[PDB]
Order: C-alpha cells, then structure tokens, then sequence
RNA sequence: GCGAAACCACAGCCUGGGGGGCCAGGCAAAAUCAGCGG
RNA sequence: GAAGCUCAGACGAGUAGGCAGGCGUGGAGGUUUGUGACGAAGCCUUGGGCGUGAGCCUGGGUCGAACAGCCUCUAGU
RNA sequence: UUUCAAUGGCCCGUCCACGGACCAAGGAGUCUAGCAUCUAUGCGAGUGUUUGGGUGAUGAAAACCCAUCCGCGAAAUGAAAGUGAGGUGGGAACGCCCUUGUGGCGUGCACCAUCGACCGUAAGAGCAUAGCUGUUGGGACCCGAAAGAUGGUGAAACCAUCUAGUAGCUGGUUCCUGCCGAAGUUUCCCUCAGGAUAGCAGAAACUCAGAUCAGUUUUAUGAGUAUGUAAAAUGAGAGUUUCUAGUGGGCCAUUUUUGGUAAGCAGAACUGGCGAUGCGGGAUGAACCGAACGUGAGGUUAAGGUGCCGGAAUGUACGCUC
RNA sequence: GUACGUGAAAUUGCUGAAAGGGAAGCAUUGGAAAUCAG
C-alpha cells in the first residue's frame, strides 16, 4: 500500500510569525473572541484528530519503512527479522570507527542504512 | 511460578531484552524467533522453544525441554550446522516436526537471511 | 523548601515481609534471573548453593 | 506525587470494658478448650476476666453447658443465671 | 468496569480464565463470578464461617471475596468452600474441623459450568452512618 | 397513511413534503437505498437472508414480500416500515422552485404535494 | 565637534457606509529640506 | 504483547465544569555486554525524515568532555 | 526556501478602558497538620513494629527482630446514677422437570419491602499504609493599600525590626490531543449576606425485557371554536434510590394585555433564539434569510442570485413608466 | 591573543538575491528560480 499524507504543511503557532518571543510550536489558543480559537475565514487552522494519517502507512518514510534508530551492531542485528520493513538509522552521535562497522554489518544483512552517508 | 506468571514479570513491561521504539516494542534476546515481545517467541515467558542463530560462517540451532527446565548451565542442547543452506532448512524442520510446527516458518526463514548474510 | 517534609515513610511490616518472600521466591526462577539482567546462562542449577 | 498531580494538567488554563457470653469461651486458651470443654471433668476451669482487659460480662449468646467458674469484677443480671444452666457460677473479684 | 482495578498479577489470571469461561459457556454462574471480579474492594465485603455453617444447613459453598473467621462458634461443620482469600484462622478451623477449602481456579476444575453450587455474598453495608 | 397521521403531518406542514408514492417509487428506494435496522445496525439489504434473519417471524423473506407488505399496506407494516432505516436522499438533480419553503399548493415544495413525490424522488435519487 | 530623553501593539491619503486596519469608492512614484494644522 | 487480534454500525461545534491518554524538564534506583577525543553536551543551518499535536530523529557546520534509550522513584519541572 | 499572481484574513491578552518598544534568563495551586470520599495493598475480630529496647563489621541515620502498654474497632442506651441485647412477598445464582423450551417445580445470597419479635441486638468488619480528589488551618497560587507597635538615630522626620501585618478587591498564572458537557431559572428559608430543595450535567450499585415512558396526536369525553380529563397511532429500552460539581444573569422578537397620546409609550404574563457556534447569502453588520463544523474527493442543493466588477441567460413570454 | 572555554536571541555593518505607486505580516492554490530526495 501506498503513503498518501493528509496534510504536508506544518502547523505553526498564531502570531508566532510577527513575534521573536513567541515560538514556531503549536499552542492552542484560549481567548473567547480569539479569530483563531474561532475558526474564522482565513484564519490559521487547528490541529484536530481528523487530520490523523492512515494506520497502514503511519510512521513510515516515502519508501515505505518505518525508521529504527541504530547506536551499535546489536542493533542492527536485531532488524535482521524486519529487513523488509524497518529501515535502520544510524545514532547521530556514533563515532566513525562504528559507524562503518553498522553500515557494512546492515549491508550484509540487508537492512536498509537511511543516513548511510 | 509457570509460564504466565513469568510472562507478566519478565515479559511484559520489563526485561534485559526488550525495546521499545516509537510506537511498538522488539526483544533482543538471542533465542528468540521472532526479535518481538509475544508470548509465541519470549522463552523467558515459555517452556520449549527452538530458534537459530549465525556463528563464523556457520549455523547452529538450540533446544531446550521441560524436566530440565530448572537446570540453566545444560538447559539448552545446541546443534551446529556446516554443511549447506538448503540442507539446513531440512536439517532444522525434520527435527521439529514432532514439535508444534507454527514457528517452522519463522524457524525457516531464520536460516534464508542468515545464509543470505553469508552470501552477502 | 522546609525541612519537616515527610521524608520518611511507614509501611504495614506484614506486607513488608511479603514483599521479601516474594522477592526470595522471584530469586529461585531462572527466567526471573534473565529479565533482571544476570548472565547466568552457564550457572548449573538455582537456587545455586554452595559447600559450608 | 507531583508528577501526578493536577497542576501539571493545568500548566496552560489559568473503667468498664464489656466482654459477652459468645466471646467468653475464647479467652482460655485454645489447648485447655480441647480438654475443659464437652469433656464431663470434675475441674472446672478458671476464666479470670479481669486478666485479659475486661470488668464485666455481658449476656449476649448462648452458652456451652459444662460448669465453668469466671471471674468478673461485674456481671449482668441476666449473664449470670445463662451460666447457671451452664452450671457455673460467677466468682466476684475483691 | 472492562478491567479490574488492581495490578494484582494473580487476579488478572482468575479473570482471565474467568473471561474464557463467560464467552464460551451458557454458565450465568460464570458471568456473575467475572463480573464481581471486577467490582472494587469496598463491593466485595467478607462473609464468615459461621454465616456460611448457617447457610448451608437452613454442595460447594463459592463467595468472591474473604471468608473470615467466628470465634463466637466452637465446633465447626464440613464444608466445602471456595473464596478468593481465607483468614488463616478461618482456614484452619474450616480444613482441621472438617472439611476442605479451594479457590476459584479450582472450582473451575471442579464445576467449570458452577453445577452444585451456592453463590453467597456478604453483609454490604460497611460504616453506613447516619 | 390514516387519521392519527392527519395531525401528524399538520403541525409540520412546513416542514415535510409528502404524498402518495406508486409502486416504482416504493421499488427504487429500496432496492438502490434499502437499509435494515438490524441488532440496531444500519445494514444494506445485499440479499434477502437480512431480512428473513430480521422478519421471518412475520412471513416476509424476500425484498419483494419486504416490498409487498410496504405498497399494499399489510398487516405487519408497522414491524417493516420500523425495520427500514430512515432513507438518505440527495439534494434533488435540478434543485427545486425558487421559494422552496412556501406551501407546494401556493407554488413553494412544503406539504402536501399528493402524487408529486413520485415525481421528486426520481430526482433526489 | 560633542550629543540626549520622553515616547514606541502595528502603522499612517480622504468621502460614504459599518476607526487607521472592515465594505464600496477617489486616487496611487522614490529620497528629502523649511514654515506649520489635525 | 488476551493490555492483543478481527468484523460491523453510528457519531464528530463547544464556554463554566467533568473525564482519560500522552510530550518535554532537573535529580534517584534498575537496565541496556548502551554513546564518546575516530569528537559527549550545547549551539547554528535556503538539508532530510517522523507525529493530528506537544515534540522527535537526522545530514552539514561549529565545538571540546561528558551523555542517553527503557522500567520505575522524586520535584524549586 | 524565496518571490509573484487569485481569493481570503481587523491586534493580542484582560476587564471602550487597561497592559504590551525588542530579546535572553528568572517567574506563580507548593510543603504540612486534621478531616471526608474513592481506588489499591496487607491483615481480619481484630489491626497498627520505627516512644523505646535488640541488632546491624561489608553505607550502621538503612535493613532486620521484639516486651509491656496504648489508639481505633469488638455494645449500646439514659442528662445522670446505673443498666446493658421471625416468618411472609419478591429477588441474584443453582437444581429440577414435563419433554426442548415455554412453563412448572424447588432453592433462595444480597437487598428491597411488607408483615414479626429482642436492647440498637438478631449470627459482628474493621485497623494500618500509599495514591487520587474535596475541604479547613498554617505566609498558603504570585504580586500589590491607606495605619500601627517596639527599639533606636538625628533635629514631627528618619532607621532597622514586628512583617511575607492586614484584600471583601486590581493584575498575572507556564505543555498537547481526545471524550462528555450545562444552567443562565423556578423553590423555599432568610435581620445579613446568603442559604436552600428542585431542575440541567455526570459517575457508580440494583429492578421489568416493559405497553415503561413521550415538550406528539388520537380514542372516550365533560363542561364552557377552544378548555381539562381519562383511555389507540408513532417512536424509544425505559428505570430507579445514593453523591458532586457548575448555574440561579440579561439581550432580541410574538401572543394577548390593562393603563395610556400630537406621537412614542407604560405594564406584566407567555413563547422562543442568541448566550457555549463556525459556515453561505443580505455591498458592509449582535440579533434578518439559509445551515450546526473530524480530514479530503466527486456529485447536488438551500437562502441568494446570473449587465460588468462576480461564479452563473445582455434568457423566453406578456405588460406599465419618462 | 588575556575585551581570552562554548558564544544563542534582540541589535547593527557589508556582500549576494528579491520585492516596493499612500503598508507590511499571514493563509489556500499553482508558476518562476533555488535546492533535496527516492
């Protein structure tokens, strides 16, 4: 089955684009005559369960895997049963020396290595 | 004190096997089937089990049983196998065909990725 | 802060010793043992006993 | 538990004690009930109320019939003729 | 109430078996056990020896609950009972004077359907002031 | 259609447009929107096991007898029309006259219409 | 040459309708200096 | 993963209040044969991915010594 | 990502007014005692070791063990001396049938009742701990008011304390998603502010598979076209006892309506909707016309509309007007 | 490099790109250029 993504666009807190101090996360809104609580016209929209993706096809990259994040070999190791649908990603913070030791280790076992670069 | 009771100890919150990740959960032990926490597969949670495992080139199944359950140092029988794939897979079903022969397929398909592995 | 917190808490000593024979009990199964994290897979029997 | 709590969900939204006739039995010991009580013995036993935290017997119950002396420093007039027919008699304390 | 309220490992192994039992037999015995497996402590009051000796001589005598002990009493008669809990006084009174004590995983064994026997409760008032 | 639904269909006269459906009016609508109120479900009748499994008590086994005993009005109409759910209908295909809310006899499509429903409901299929 | 402070939601063209932000109109060319209304 | 799996139908505004499930923070016990001078934490980025969301993971840059996932305990969160 | 075009979009919080130049860090329902409810755990006519003693060589302020007492419960009642305790109906479950079943038949826990007795008893249910929530008191969610008191230093003022003095009030109160969701008012009590019972909103425990209810109408009326009453249509599963919040404002329009007049009005009773609510149309809009909102695709409508701005006939037909 | 670990934001200077006729900011849909993936 294919990915078919309800929304691609962010959601972005109200005024967060005229103000420094107010953050780019979502906050909702608790004002009585807020627009945005409101729903007005062409008002920002609110984050609402309706929006949920499929339960198929949720947690799962364009390629269809859903991301395993890898810190050693035992790891990969452990993604040798779901090769055909867990993609391993390498920690962000595993050094060089085992880094090649993962990608050559997931490449004999065939498991995909989504930061392999 | 059985198997269901260690289930809910061992099994299924807490272990030294068990990972969750973003929304579901593995199991690292090595005598596991299937790398899940289910009940089919966690050996801490069940009596007999049979999966294999990937040695230097080389194949080797472990087994255990019910009366000596209770005795850890030789409560796993281990068999090594260095003679080819295929003759693999038959080597590992023909002994388990007494045994309840659900996990034959993930018993089987244990042997394929790890002779792919060799290969690879 | 203050210093009368209740740092200290009582417990029932009856569910106190429930609590370490169960305990005793969880420590004479071996699937137990391996969940808790003790690599024991070559000990020869449990409760492993030794001479005096 | 102040992770549990409710202000985590809101970070955001602006001298007579009495013994009774039923329970008089119990008192004795549990070895001298196996051989005072439904045995006919010439020895009665001594059922010393005051010594267990008690002044008075009260009647409620019924009475098992062996002759059985208690000791009270009280007891109800209607207590004390159930142990009549019971065949004992109460022993008032000084 | 779909879960008991208590992280009990044992209980959830009595409703469990007891869940087996209310979907796969006609048994009313079997769906009245599961559902008072889910009620909460205070809906599961003890009953007494002596109150379950009168019961029985006014089978298996199954209370879900504690079957505490009467003192009040002297010599008990045989029964045969199955509770979730027994005092130690009461046990050794109902298993030295008489008969024998089970438990609801063996009941299942003995009457999985509750054939021949007699589903008592407690006095449910606790304090009730007023 | 009787006495006690005179009234019924008096105090919502502006509100409801009703008349006397023909037979290919009855037909239609089940067949292409026929839902069953089955163990409080909204279940389409795919075949005729829904309805006997529903209303084999009151002699009714197929969409037909289903339909039979809805036109000529039998005996257990009560027991079928109750097992119909609620029909869904379109916005009719071509709208309706411009002041839809006046009374049909005074040119609006309230009420009363007689006949006519067998000429809207094709469209509002 | 030296060099501030008050003050600052955002800004700044008018008529009419519901004020500078809305609707419909009139119009609409940078950067600036000087006197000076609201 | 019996807390699972499966079939079906209806419903979706929401203040006061009511109710459950989660995200992040500092420390504690346990655990992961856990990450790290072959670059921890932080920080930055017209780089990518995930979640309806709080948030998370990642590429590159900068940087120099410690840090985290999981089960639980605690709060100057 | 940036820009461009088309359509849309009043500045946020607060109660017009007050706050807001910008940024980073800090920053507000906390600890604790008592009580109440609920859930869990341990035990059960008992229950609670941690005032102490014992013991602990290795983190010895931990863990572990225990003597006598004592707290609460195990009996009440009187002000006090003193005294001091069922059967009928249903009814959960089981058995039993005739042969399914139905029904009958037993059995009857809880509880409900009636109908009975005993001085409240009637075959005891608590005790401890932890958690949640509620409430009362401590600085007591954070900040903020005019005085005062003590003891001083100057020549009434000043200084450090009491002092975090006093709040009925002002301002602020920090993460997300989901579910459910009001009242906006009678009732009374009530010196005073309020207190209420009830209704609306919920959560748990128990009956009948009902002809039990219904913002409905019929049937039968009785009396004066209406009025109330009791007794078929239609829909719906209807119920109950127990507690725990929130609320008791107002605005708009209709009915009569009595009092009114240049004319407004004035007064109730009554009914709705707004109050908690986006959306299309009405150029613009608090009450007007439509319509109640998960996220998207197509189809089709409502009210409103089709000269152009503007999506859609510079349509058809018959007429009036300079 | 002692205005000395890390060196954020506000704030400013230059460089490059872009748009600007009495607002900007944002939203939906696409083009243009830039860039990334599979």
């Amino acid at each position: 089955v294919n990915i078919i993504k309800k929304r691609t666009k962010p959601f972005k807190r109200h005024q967060s684009d005229r103000f420094k101090r107010v953050g780019e996360s979502w906050r909702k809104p608790r004002g009585i005559d807020s627009c945005v609580r409101r729903r007005f016209r062409g008002t920002i929209s609110m984050p609402k369960i309706g929006y949920g993706n499929n339960k198929k096809t949720r947690y799962c990259m364009p390629n269809g895997l859903k991301a395993f994040l890898v810190r050693n070999v035992s790891d990969v190791e452990l993604l040798l049963m779901h090769n055909k649908t867990y993609a391993a990603e390498i920690a962000g913070n595993v050094s060089a020396r085992k880094r090649v030791e993962i990608v050559e280790k997931a490449r004999a076992l065939g498991v995909k290595v989504t930061n392999a670069g | 004190q059985q198997d269901e009771v260690i289930w809910q100890v061992v099994g299924h919150e807490f272990c030294s096997y068990r990972i969750k990740g973003e929304a579901q959960n593995f199991c690292r032990n090595e005598y596991n089937v299937t790398g899940l926490c289910n009940r089919q597969s966690c050996p801490l949670a069940n009596s007999r089990y049979a999966t294999v495992r990937e040695d230097n080139g080389k194949l080797y199944l472990y087994m255990k049983t019910i009366e000596r359950a209770h005795f850890p140092s030789k409560l796993w029988q281990r068999i090594k196998l260095s003679k080819n794939y295929a003759k693999a897979l038959e080597q590992i079903d023909q002994q388990l065909l007494y045994w309840p022969g659900r996990q034959i397929h993930r018993c089987k398909q244990r042997l394929t990725r790890l002779t792919q592995y060799l290969l690879k | 802060t203050k210093t009368w917190r209740k740092w200290h808490v009582k417990v029932n000593q009856n569910e106190k010793r429930y609590a370490i024979a169960s305990a005793v009990a969880a420590s004479g199964v071996p699937s137990l043992l391996l969940a808790r994290g003790h690599r024991i897979e070559e000990i020869p029997e449990v409760p492993l006993v030794v001479d005096d | 538990p102040t992770h549990v709590s409710k202000t985590r969900k809101l970070r955001g939204h602006v001298w007579r004690p009495t013994v009774n006739l039923d329970r008089l039995w119990t008192l004795l010991p549990n070895e001298a009930r196996d051989k005072y009580l439904g045995k006919n013995t010439e020895v009665a036993p001594v059922i010393n109320v005051l010594q267990s935290g008690y002044g008075k017997v009260l009647g409620k119950g019924r009475l098992p019939e062996t002759p059985v002396i208690v000791q009270t420093r009280y007891v109800s007039r209607r207590a004390e003729e159930k142990i009549k027919q019971a065949g004992g008699v109460v022993e008032l304390i000084a | 109430r779909s879960k008991p309220a208590s992280e009990n490992v044992y209980l959830k192994l009595l409703v469990k078996l007891y869940r087996f039992l209310a979907r796969r037999t006609d048994s009313r015995f079997n769906k009245a056990i599961l559902k008072r497996l889910f009620q909460s402590k205070t809906n599961r009051p003890p009953i007494s020896i002596s109150k379950i000796a009168a019961l029985t001589s006014r089978k298996t005598t199954v209370v879900v609950g504690t079957v505490t002990d009467d003192e009040r009493m002297l010599t008990v008669p045989k029964l045969s009972i199955a509770a979730l809990r027994f005092t130690k006084s009461a046990r050794a009174r109902i298993l030295k004077a008489g008969g024998e004590v089970l438990t609801l995983d063996q009941l299942a064994l003995r009457a999985p359907t509750g054939s021949n026997t007699v589903l008592v409760r407690g006095k449910k008032h606790a304090r009730e002031a007023y | 259609f009787n006495k006690a639904i005179k009234e019924m269909l008096q105090v919502v006269e502006p509100y409801v447009t009703y008349g006397i459906p023909n037979h290919k009016t009855v037909r239609e609508l089940i067949y292409k929107r026929g839902f069953g109120k089955v163990n409080k479900q909204r279940i389409p009748l795919s075949d005729n096991a829904i309805i006997e499994a529903a209303l084999g008590k009151y002699s009714i086994l197929s969409v037909e007898d289903l339909i039979h005993e809805i036109y000529t009005v039998g005996p257990n109409f009560k027991q079928a029309a109750n097992f119909l759910w609620p029909f869904k209908l379109s916005s009719p295909l071509g709208g309706w006259r411009e002041r839809k809310f006046k009374h049909f006899i005074e040119g609006g499509d309230a009420g009363k219409r007689d006949e006519h429903i067998n000429g809207l409901v094709q469209k509002m299929l």
